[PDB]
C-alpha cells in the first residue's frame, strides 16, 4: 500500500487548481488525510488539520474533500504566493504506520 | 471512522448483573469549534465505580407456610406477606450465621396435622439511589419508582405480592468520600468556557449541562453522565427531576448529524448482538465484545466470573497499534500493569488461550484466525429469583 | 505556544552513528505521541518512527533494524540513534510532536515541527 | 433507494396463524414507459380482507379410546379415525355448547375392565378454497392438495391417520358479496392500456396478466395479487391452473434486473430474520418490523393479541415525514383516524411505551434510541396441536 | 470478487462428525509472479478421503455396576475403569454380535442384595494419527495430545474418569496405498520452481511449503494442506513438530493483505452463521451452505443423511453459469456424472424441491425466490454420549 | 393538461403580511403536495414548504415562525401568509405541485410551476 | 447539510460540458435527484423526471448521472439555445426538507 | 506458444450457412473455454458465445436462434454453423481462448486470438 | 445493462491521456475488466490481463485503475504508436455473457 500524486501541477492566476491522493481502503476509506504546505529551504506546515477543518491562520480559499478511497484539495483562486510543495498524509492500519505521498509541485503560470 | 480497539483506563469495583440490564455503549462524542483558548486549572470529579449510580445494598423477606399432616404424610406450601420487624429481626439472625436461623427455614418437621411458619430471605439485592428526591429505583420495585423509603416506611412493595424490599441499613446513609482532585486544561471561546480538557486528555463538551448537587457542593452533570465540580453559567437551568430512566435525551440526537454509516449501523449492529443474547438467554465471549464502547469516554465493561455476568465502571482510552496492550506473552496492560487474571477470563470477552496466550476476538478477527473457545456458549441465572416471576 | 529545536552533529564519518536529540519547552511530554521525519535533498518526506510517553515504541519496516528512539520526560528530551551511517543518510531531519487522530479529540496530526537540521555524511 | 416508512391505508379483518404461515414480502414495483395518455374511468375490485385468499372454516374430528380396568385402577387411551356422520353430531353438540358434550369428552369414567368411546373435535380450522378448481388447500391435508370435497367426499384426509378434515358448512357456498367500486385513470400507450391508477393514487401495471372468472364476473389477477374487473385483450390467455403454490413466477425475475444492492440485500435480511423466528420459535417485536413491505403494494400485516400471532391484509402508502403518521401523543393515523390499541400493541410491532407515547422500532432507532421493551421475546404456541406433530 | 458458485469435482467416503468439528473455510489462494515458464510433468498426490488426515477407528471402555436389593426391590448403578484385557475381550464378543453380549449388558437381574459387574462399550469412535509422531489425537484424550498408544500402552486415557480408549485394531497398521498419479505442468521463474498446475487445472503455490514423508516417501507439504511428491530445495526446512492444532500460520496472513472487503467480511459472515449453529445446537440448509468454500481450492463438504451431520473431503471447482451443474430437471452434475440423492439431499444444503426439481440456496436467492423448506431447523445430536459430558 | 395561476399583492408596506394565493385548473387536489418556492431576484431559488391535501404542514426550518398555509379543496384554491415582511422578502414568488419520489410511481418530482409572480416591499 | 455546484460554465460550440452537484449521504445517497433548466425571466422547467430517464419534449443530448454522493448533468452537444441557468434539487432525510444547489450559468463561447 | 488458425469459406449467398472452423496447435484443449468473436467493419467487436472442453454451451441473446457451437477433442478443432445469413452477417470473425477468470489462476481473459478471416455475403 | 466509453480521444505528444469505461453494479463492480489494443487491419490483442497487471512484453506508461462501477486506462506518455483503437470488457453475471463497450479511438496531435 502506499499513496499516489501527480508529480506537478501548473495553473494560469485566478484559476482553480485541485490536486488528488489516492490510496486504499485502509489507508483513505479508514482514517482522515492531512495535507501539507512547504516552502523550499523551510520546514512543512499542516495546512489543514482534518480531512475538511482548517486550522486557524489558513486563508479560507483553500479546501479539501474526501472521497471513499480518494482525497482531493482545491485552491479556488491562484496567488502567486501559492506557489509550493503539497504533501498528503493517512494512517495506514495494516502497515501500522504513517504514509506520505509524492508530494506535487505547483507553479503559476 | 473508529479506532481499532479501546481499553479501559482505570476498572471499578466489580458487581453482578443478569441479561437484562446490559445497555448498548454511546459512541458519540461531542466535539466543539472556536475554542483556541487553553489555560491549566484545577478540578473535582467522582472515583470510579460511584459515576454511574450510588448503590444501597438490601434484602427481600418472603413468607412461606410449611404445614403438612400427620400414619399419613402431606407437605403444604403457601406463600405470605410478613411484617418489617420479624424481617429485620430475621435478617440479624441470618447475618449472624448461626444454624439456628438455617434449621428454622431448611427443616419443617411440621408433625391430626400441623403447621410451621417461616419467612425466607433473598440474598442481598441493590437498588440504585436518586440523590435529587432520595428515591430508590430497581427493577423489583413495581413500576421502578419507589420513593420516600427512609422517610415514611422502613419497606417497600416488589411485584410479587408476598414479597417486600428492606435495605440492609436502618436508613439511608451515604459516604461522601466519592471525590478524587485532578489537572486539566481549562478549553475558552472568547470569554465562555466551551469545554475542558480531563487528566486522561480528553476534550469533554460543556455544551448542554445542567446544574446538580451531590454531598452538598454544586456540580454540572454533563452529556455523558460524568459530573464535575466547577463554575456554571446561572443561565444554565437545573437538572430535570426524573433520572436514571428510559433513555430521553433531544438536542445531541438532532444537533449532531447522527451518520447513518457511522452511528445507526454500528447501533443496528449492537442491537442485534443484544437481540440474540435476550432471546437465547446465554452469552459468549465473542458476543460480549460487541457491547464495548467504540470510542474514549467512560462506559461500562463486562466478564463472566463463577458462571455469573459482572460489570464494572471504567474510562476508555484508544488504541493505535495491538503491541501497547498486549506487550509479551501473557500480559494485558491496564493502567501500567499486567491485569490479574480469574480463571483465564479477563474483561470484555478477552480470554487466555490454551496455548497461554491473550486471545482478543476482534485482534484474532483481523487477522483470520478462529477458534472453539470463543464461540462457546453458556447459560445466566436471572438475577431475582422471586421477587421477579 | 509550544515549540521544539533540534540539536546534533552535522557531519558524520561512515560506518559511525548518529546522536540527534530535540528539546521541547513550554509543554508537558504527557498524553503525545513524538516521531522524527528525515528528508532526502529535493525528494519527499519520510517517517523514521515514534516513541510514546510511556516508552512503547514503534519503527518504519524499511529502518526497522537500524534505528532505535529513546525518551527522558524528567528533562523534556527525546533523541534518535541510527546503527549504521551510509551515503544514503544524508538528508534533513524533523522533530514532530505527532498527536494521533483518535488519542484526543482537540489535537489531530502532526501539530509542531521544528526547524530543519542538516545531516552531512562524509 | 426506499421511502422511510409505509402505513396501512385500509385493514382486514384479523385472523390466527402461527409461525409456519410468514413469508418475505415482495418489495418490487413494475414501472412502465411511454404510457402519457389519462383518461378517467370507473373499475371493481376486492374488499380488504378476501384478495389473498377466500377463506373456508372447518373442524377436524380426531377420535381416543378412553378404556380403564376396575380394585385396581389404570388407564388406556388408543386413537382411532372416527366416521363422517358421528364427526358432524359431535360438532352439532359441541356447536349447542352443552354440558353434556363437554362431559361425553372430558371424564371418561370407565369402570374386570371397561371402555368408553370418545370423539375429540379440535377449534375450527380454516382452509384456503382454489375458485378455479373448488378445490381446498391447508397444511393439514396431505401434499397440500384436497380435492372435491364438496362434489365427492364430504370429509377430507389429514396427516395424522386417526384425524380427518370437516367443513362447517354442509356445503361449499361462498357469498359473492366482494366487490367494491371505485374511481381511476386509465394509463395507455398508443392504443393498448399499458396500466391504470387506482383509488389510492398508486400505479398499477397491467403487464403479464391473466384471465380469471370469480363469480361469475370476469377479471385479470394482476402480477402482484390484486384482483380488478375491466377490459381483457383476448390475446391474453387463462390464469394456469396451480395457484396458492411455492412462488413460480418467471417473467419479472428476468426482465426487470434485480438490483443487487436493492432487492436481494433486502430479501437476504428480511430471510435472515425469518430463519431465527423459526429456529427459536419465538418473535420479538423488533423482528416483527423486519417483515413489513418497503414499497405501497398491497400485502400483509402482523400482531400479537393474547399471545397469538395475527395477520390481515391491508393497503400500504408511502410515508415522508413521521410528524403525519403520529400527529400528537398517543395517536396512530390510519385511515385518517386514531387507530385504536389492544392492549397497548400496534401492527407491526408498533407498541406503546411506558411513557404513554407511540414507539415505532424504524423511527426510534434512527433516533439512536433504544428500549428494553421492543427486544423482549415470547413463545408463539404452533397452530395444529394434533394435525401436524 | 469472487466466482458464483463452486462445486466439488470429486468427493470422498462420508464420515460422521458433530457440530463442534466445523471450521469456517479458507478463501485464500496464493499467486506468484514472474512464473512464465511451462514444461510437463508427473507427479503423485494423496487420494481423495486421505489428505485431511490419516484417522485410525477405536472403541471406548465404560463399566457400571448393576447391582440392587432383594420382597424389596430398588436398582443401584455406579461407574468404574475397567482392564484392558476385559476391555478387549468385550469388544470381541460385541463384534460378534452374539445375544450373550447384549444380554450380559442390558438387563442386570441383580436378585438381601445381590451386584452384576458390567462394562459398556460405546459405538466406534475414531482418531486422527500424527504421522510425525505415531500420535492419536482427538476430543475424547484429555488434552488432545496422546501419545505412542502402540509403543507403551494399548488404552489411552479419556475426559471422563471411569472412561477408556481402544483401537479396534491391536497395533496401529496403516496401509500405505493412499497415492495416485496425475499429470501437470511446471510452473518456474528463472531455474527455481514457483509453482505447478495440476490435473484439475488450478495453479497451486509452492512458496511456504515444509518437507515431510509419508509411506518412506519424501514429499512437500504445501500451504493448504495437501502433499506433493516432488524435487524440493534442500534448504527448505522440516515440517515443525505440531500438526492438527488450532490455526498457527503466519507468513500469509501479513504477506497478502488480507483484503478487508474480500476476506475479513466473508470470515465474519461465516462466523456469524457458525456461532448461530453452536448457540442453537441445530443446522439448517441455508445455514451450512454459508460454510461452502468460496474458491477453487481442497476442502470439506457437508450434509445431513439420517439427522446425522456428514462430511467428506473434496476439490472444488468454480462455475459460471448454472446451466452447468443443472443441465436437465432433476440432475446435479459432479464429475460428469449425475450424483445420486440420499432422501433427496445432496451435499452443502442442495435438495430436491417438492417439485421434482434441484433446489440451489444461493441460486434461488439470486432470483428472489423463497422457500420453507431450505429455511427448517433440526437437531443434531453430540457425538460422544459419554467420553465428553 | 392542469396548470395553476398566481394571484396577490405585488407591493406591500413593511410590518404586513402577504396574501398571496393560487387556483388550480383541470385536475383534481387529492393524492398531491402542494408547495411554494421563491426566489430572490438573480439569486438561487428557496422551498418555503409545502402541504398536503389531508391538512398536515412542513416549513422550512429558516422561515418556520413566520409563515403559515392554508389549503381549501372545495374550491381548488391554497395560499400563503406570512407574518412579517421585511426588505429581504422582495422576491418572486411560485406555486408548484409537489409530486413525492415514492407517493406515486407515475408522477416524480415537481411537475407543475406556475407563472411567477413578483412581490415588493416598500 | 447542503448542495454544493459550480458557479459558472463556459464552452465552445459543439463541445460536451458537464455540470455536477455534490452532496452528503442523505441527500444524492438516498434520493433521487432532478435537474431544472430555467431561463431568464420565466418560470424553471423540470429538464430530468428522473436521476436518469428524461420528460417527453426534451432534446435526447440532455443526459444525466448519479454517482454514490454525487450527480452529473453532461450535455452532448452545445447549442447557442442551451445557455439557461441550471439547478440541481434533491431530497435530505434529516432536515426532511427540499434542497436546492447554487445554480451553475452556462454561457456559450 | 499456442497459436489458432481459422478456415472457411469468404463468401456466401443469403439464406445458406457458414462452415467456419479453426484448429489448435500447440497445447491441449481441456480447461478451457473457446469462443467466437466477430467484428462488423469499422464497428466494434460483439461476442458470439462459446463452449466448453465438456460441451456445455452458451449464446449471445440476440443470436441464440441462430448460432450452433460444436467441437471435436479428438482432433483438436471446434466449429461455428449460422443458420441463417443477411447482408448484416458479413463482418471480420476471430476465434479465442477463453480463460474465465476465476477457473484458473493461472490465466485470465482471453489470451490468444487467431488471424482474422473476413466474410462476404453476396 | 451495457458498457459506455468515449467515441474518440486526441492529445498532444508528451501528454498524459486518460480513456474511461462506465459500467453497472454487476460488470465492474463485480468482474475484472481487461483493456484490449486494435491496431487497423489486424487482430486485437490483451494489453492488460487484469484489472491493474500487464502482461509481459506491455510497456510500462499502460496502466489501469479501477473504480468500484468505473474503469480507466491512463497513458503516461504519448507516442506515435500509441494511436490505436482501446475497447474494454467485462464480464456480467445478469447477462452471463461478455460485455464489449464502444471502441475509444486516440489521435496523436
Ligand atoms: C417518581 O419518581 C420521582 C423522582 O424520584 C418522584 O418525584 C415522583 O413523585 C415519583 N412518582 C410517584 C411516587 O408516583
Ligand atoms: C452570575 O451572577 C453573579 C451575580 O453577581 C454575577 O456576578 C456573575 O457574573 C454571573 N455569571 C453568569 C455566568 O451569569
Ligand atoms: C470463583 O470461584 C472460585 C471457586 O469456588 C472461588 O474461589 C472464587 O472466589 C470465585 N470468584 C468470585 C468472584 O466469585
Ligand atoms: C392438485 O390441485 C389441482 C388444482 O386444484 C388439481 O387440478 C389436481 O388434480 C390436484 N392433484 C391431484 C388431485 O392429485
Ligand atoms: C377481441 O375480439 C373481438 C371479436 O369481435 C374484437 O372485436 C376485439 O377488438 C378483440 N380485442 C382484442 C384486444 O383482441
Ligand atoms: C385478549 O384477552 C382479553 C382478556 O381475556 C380478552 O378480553 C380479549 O377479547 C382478547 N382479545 C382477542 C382478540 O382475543
Ligand atoms: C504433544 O504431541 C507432540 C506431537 O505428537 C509430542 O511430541 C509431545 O510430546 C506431546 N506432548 C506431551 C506428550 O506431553
Ligand atoms: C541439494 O544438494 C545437492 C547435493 O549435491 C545438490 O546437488 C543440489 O543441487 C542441491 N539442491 C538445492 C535446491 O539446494
Ligand atoms: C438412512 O436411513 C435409511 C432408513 O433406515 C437406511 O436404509 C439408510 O442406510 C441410512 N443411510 C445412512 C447413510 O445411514
Amino acid at each position: 500500500s502506499v499513496l499516489t500524486q501527480s508529480p506537478s501541477a501548473s495553473d494560469t492566476p485566478g484559476q482553480r487548481v485541485t490536486i488528488s491522493c489516492s490510496g486504499s481502503s485502509s489507508n483513505i476509506g479508514s482514517n482522515y488525510v492531512y495535507w501539507y504546505q512547504q516552502f523550499p529551504g523551510t520546514a512543512p506546515k499542516l495546512l489543514i488539520y482534518k480531512s475538511d477543518k482548517r486550522p486557524s491562520g489558513v486563508p479560507d480559499r483553500f479546501s479539501g474533500s474526501t472521497s471513499g478511497t480518494s482525497a482531493s484539495l482545491a485552491i479556488s483562486g491562484l496567488r502567486s504566493e501559492d506557489e509550493a510543495d503539497y504533501y498528503c498524509a493517512a494512517w495506514d492500519n495494516r502497515l501500522s504506520g504513517w504514509l506520505f505521498g509524492g508530494g506535487t509541485k505547483l507553479t503559476v503560470l | 471512522k473508529f479506532p481499532i480497539y479501546t481499553i479501559p483506563d482505570k476498572l471499578g469495583p466489580w458487581s453482578p448483573i443478569d441479561i437484562h440490564h446490559l445497555s448498548c455503549p454511546n459512541n458519540l462524542v461531542v466535539e466543539d469549534e472556536g475554542c483556541t483558548n487553553l489555560s491549566g486549572f484545577s478540578y473535582m470529579e467522582l472515583k470510579v465505580g460511584y459515576i454511574s449510580a450510588i448503590k444501597m445494598n438490601g434484602f427481600t423477606c418472603t413468607g412461606v407456610v410449611t404445614e403438612a399432616e400427620t400414619v399419613t404424610t402431606t407437605f403444604k406450601r403457601k406463600h405470605f406477606r410478613p411484617t418489617p420487624d420479624a424481617c429485620r429481626a430475621a435478617y440479624n439472625w441470618k447475618m449472624a450465621g448461626d444454624p439456628r436461623y438455617e434449621e428454622s427455614l431448611h427443616n419443617p418437621y411440621p408433625d391430626v396435622k400441623t403447621t410451621k411458619e417461616s419467612l425466607v430471605i433473598i440474598s442481598p439485592s441493590v437498588a440504585d439511589l436518586d440523590p435529587y428526591d432520595r428515591s430508590l429505583h430497581s427493577r423489583v420495585f413495581p413500576g421502578g419508582n419507589c420513593s420516600g423509603v427512609a422517610v415514611s416506611s422502613t419497606y417497600c412493595s416488589t411485584n410479587h405480592d408476598y414479597t417486600i424490599w428492606m435495605p440492609e441499613n436502618p436508613r439511608l446513609g451515604m459516604s461522601c468520600d466519592i471525590f478524587t482532585n485532578s489537572r486539566g486544561k481549562r478549553a475558552s471561546k472568547g470569554s465562555e468556557t466551551c469545554g475542558f480538557v480531563d487528566e486522561r486528555g480528553l476534550y469533554k463538551s460543556l455544551k448542554g449541562a445542567c446544574k446538580l448537587k451531590l454531598c452538598g457542593v454544586l456540580g454540572l452533570r454533563l452529556m455523558d453522565g460524568t459530573w464535575v465540580a466547577m463554575q456554571t453559567s446561572n443561565e444554565t437551568k437545573w437538572c430535570p427531576p426524573g433520572q436514571l430512566v428510559n433513555l430521553h435525551d433531544f438536542r445531541s440526537d438532532e444537533i449532531e448529524h447522527l451518520v447513518v454509516e457511522e452511528l445507526v449501523k454500528k447501533r443496528e449492529e449492537c442491537l442485534d448482538a443484544l437481540e440474540s443474547i435476550m432471546t437465547t438467554k446465554s452469552v459468549s465471549f465473542r458476543r460480549l465484545s460487541h457491547l464495548r464502547k467504540l470510542v474514549p469516554g467512560f462506559g461500562k465493561a463486562y466478564t463472566i466470573f463463577n458462571k455469573t455476568l459482572m460489570e464494572a465502571d471504567a474510562h476508555y482510552k484508544s488504541v493505535r497499534t495491538w503491541n501497547e496492550i498486549i506487550p509479551s506473552k501473557g500480559c494485558l496492560r491496564v493502567g501500567g500493569r499486567c491485569h490479574p487474571h480469574v480463571n483465564g477470563v479477563f474483561f470484555n470477552g478477552i480470554i487466555l488461550g490454551p496455548d497461554g496466550n491473550v486471545l482478543i476476538p476482534e485482534m484474532q478477527s483481523s487477522l483470520l484466525q478462529q477458534h472453539m473457545e470463543l464461540l462457546v456458549s453458556s447459560v445466566i441465572p436471572l438475577m431475582h429469583p422471586l421477587a421477579d416471576p | 505556544q509550544v515549540h521544539l529545536q533540534e540539536s546534533g552533529p552535522g557531519l558524520v564519518k561512515p560506518s559511525e552513528t548518529l546522536s540527534l536529540t530535540c528539546t521541547v519547552s513550554g509543554d508537558s511530554m504527557n498524553n503525545f505521541y513524538w516521531g522524527w521525519i528525515r528528508q532526502p535533498a529535493g525528494k519527499g518526506l519520510e517517517w523514521i518512527g515514534y516513541i510514546y510517553y510511556s516508552g512503547t515504541t514503534n519503527y518504519n519496516p524499511s529502518l526497522k533494524s537500524r534505528v532505535t528512539i529513546s525518551i527522558d520526560t524528567s528533562k523534556n528530551q527525546f533523541s534518535l540513534k541510527v546503527n549504521s551511517v551510509t551515503a544514503a543518510d544524508t538528508a534533513v531531519y524533523y522533530c514532530a510532536r505527532d498527536s494521533g487522530d483518535y488519542v484526543s479529540y482537540y489535537y489531530y496530526g502532526m501539530d509542531v515541527w521544528g526547524p530543519g537540521t542538516t545531516v552531512t555524511v562524509s
